[PDB]
RNA sequence: GGAUGCGCCUUGAAAAGCCUGCGAAACACGCAGCUGGUGAAUGACAGCUAUGGCGCAUCC
């Protein structure tokens, strides 16, 4: 089987940067190589075919090049909507094989999150569980620390986080942290707080509410 | 006119060891004169080519990880390609895409059209619909945030829209998380102007197809 | 929508094999002719006729 290996596997570049992604075939493939762009959860979109031909409708900042068994996708000047995973593919011999993908992230300036806290609904409380949600909206970089406190005691092991894909216009992230408690435990305590630490904040930001 | 389209169907939850077939219904071209490929993507992982069928001859090709268990075929009368999967294993769980290899003259051997993709989950677990709870805006950056929590469903996916699709600005629908219960949950939030909380209505439309759950939950502030 | 005009593609290489262009065309199937060039085993072709397409420009 022919193997395709891209380098790097992930990269972060600023708007306007020249980005180059490389892909190496283990055996000869004679420029039967295509490049695709894939947004998260969406079908891939063809960018380059026959190693170096720009597909109809693809912006001119994308180009492809061949040198022996090494193939290069170039983005001449990176745009915020170019955040994606890029894949090479050989179609010289069956079975066809894709590269492992290179994830391209847009590096931007630091942006501090806006923090919101959400108590459980009475509707959910009827069910015996309470979910407390903390929202971190429109921040950069991705790294952030969310700490839950219940009556000033630090929580551990009872929260989970999810983070959106990078925004296509402002390159920021949003993050949710969900604290899961039994109704019993929720009703035993008063102050529910999420404390957020992030590069864009001079000191941690705490959002809280009092049950009832 | 007939625009080129690939519409996949047949995805869902299936027990291991069984059989499941995916369909790829083509519009706008004659499927037996084109090359059709199946490509899959396990959650969080890379694209994996799975199989293909050649124009005019109908010759079929398969990846080793799949050969002998899957069969790709085409039906001219239905203009539809198929991926028959047998002896399903957990490693087969993935979003499956069908794709058309384009016209040599215009795009070489690149895949120029793709289906929307459909999730096949190979699991022994059972189907559970979600509960939808409001995330109410608070009484206190100039704007307000609100949302809905979609908790305890299986398998993926769920779709969420706001105001039947009229509200898209400021919406963030987070990736689902797998809870320790083995069920999924996710939140969808949107930021809106505080001044409009009394006037504008905000409804979160949640659809979980594998359980025929359609919910519309209004989100208003608490009286307090 | 109608006229005209321009351009382009409609292979190349031959015993075999391999490579390659076109035909919706990776395997299987199909691809007429002329002049020159090339090949002592080498894709290396140039300009065209014919037949099928495709794009651009002018004009009513
Ligand atoms: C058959 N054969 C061969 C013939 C050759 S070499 C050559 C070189 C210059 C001019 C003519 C020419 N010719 C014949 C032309 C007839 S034609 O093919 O044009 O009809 O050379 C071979 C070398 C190895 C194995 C078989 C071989």
């Amino acid at each position: 089987d022919i193997q395709m290996t891209q380098s790097p596997s992930s990269l972060s570049a600023s708007v306007g940067d020249r980005v180059t992604i490389t892909c190496r075939a283990s055996q000869s493939v004679s420029s039967a190589v295509a490049w695709y762009q894939q947004k998260p959860g969406k079908a891939p979109k063809l960018l380059i075919y026959s190693a170096s031909s720009l597909y109809s409708g693809v912006p001119s900042r994308f180009s492809g090049s061949r040198s022996g068994t090494d193939f290069t996708l170039t983005i001449s000047s990176l745009q915020p909507e170019d955040f994606a995973t890029y894949y090479c593919q050989q179609s010289y011999s069956f079975p066809s094989t894709f590269g492992q993908g290179t994830k391209v992230e847009i590096k931007r300036t630091v942006a501090a999150p806006s923090v919101f806290i959400f108590p459980p609904s009475d509707e959910q409380l009827k069910s015996g569980t309470a979910s407390v949600v903390c929202l971190l909206n429109n921040f950069y970089p991705r790294e952030a620390k969310v700490q839950w406190k219940v009556d000033n005691a630090l929580q551990s092991g009872n929260s989970q986080e999810s983070v959106t894909e990078q925004d296509s216009k402002d390159s920021t992230y949003s993050l949710s942290s969900t604290l899961t408690l039994s109704k019993a435990d929720y009703e035993k305590h008063k102050v529910y707080a999420c404390e957020v630490t992030h590069q864009g904040l001079s000191s941690p930001v705490t959002k809280s509410f009092n049950r009832g | 006119i007939s625009e080129v389209q690939l519409v996949e169907s047949g995805g869902g939850l299936v027990q291991p060891g069984g059989s499941l077939r995916l369909s790829c219904a083509a519009s706008g071209f004659y499927i037996s004169y084109s090359s059709i490929h199946w490509v899959r993507q396990a959650p969080g992982k890379g694209l994996e080519w799975v199989a293909s069928i050649s124009p005019y001859s109908g010759s079929t090709y398969y990846a080793d990880s799949v050969k002998g268990r899957f069969t790709i075929s085409a039906d001219t009368s239905k203009n539809t390609a198929y991926l028959q999967m047998n002896s399903l294993r957990a490693e087969d769980t993935a979003v499956y895409y069908c794709a058309r290899q384009g016209y040599r003259r215009r795009s070489g051997r690149g895949f120029d059209y793709w289906g929307q993709g459909t999730l096949v989950t190979v699991s022994s677990a059972s189907t559970k619909g979600p509960s939808v709870f409001p995330l109410a805006p608070s009484s206190k950056g100039g704007t307000a945030a609100l949302g809905c929590l979609v908790k305890d469903y299986f398998p993926e996916p769920v779709t969420v829209s706001w105001n039947s699709g009229a509200l898209t600005s400021g919406v963030h629908t987070f990736p689902a998380v797998l809870q320790s219960s083995g069920l999924y949950s996710l939140s969808s939030v949107v930021t809106v102007p505080s001044s409009s909380l009394g006037t504008q209505t905000y409804i979160c439309n949640v659809n979980h197809k594998p359980s025929n759950t359609k919910v519309d939950k209004k989100v208003e502030p608490k009286s307090c």
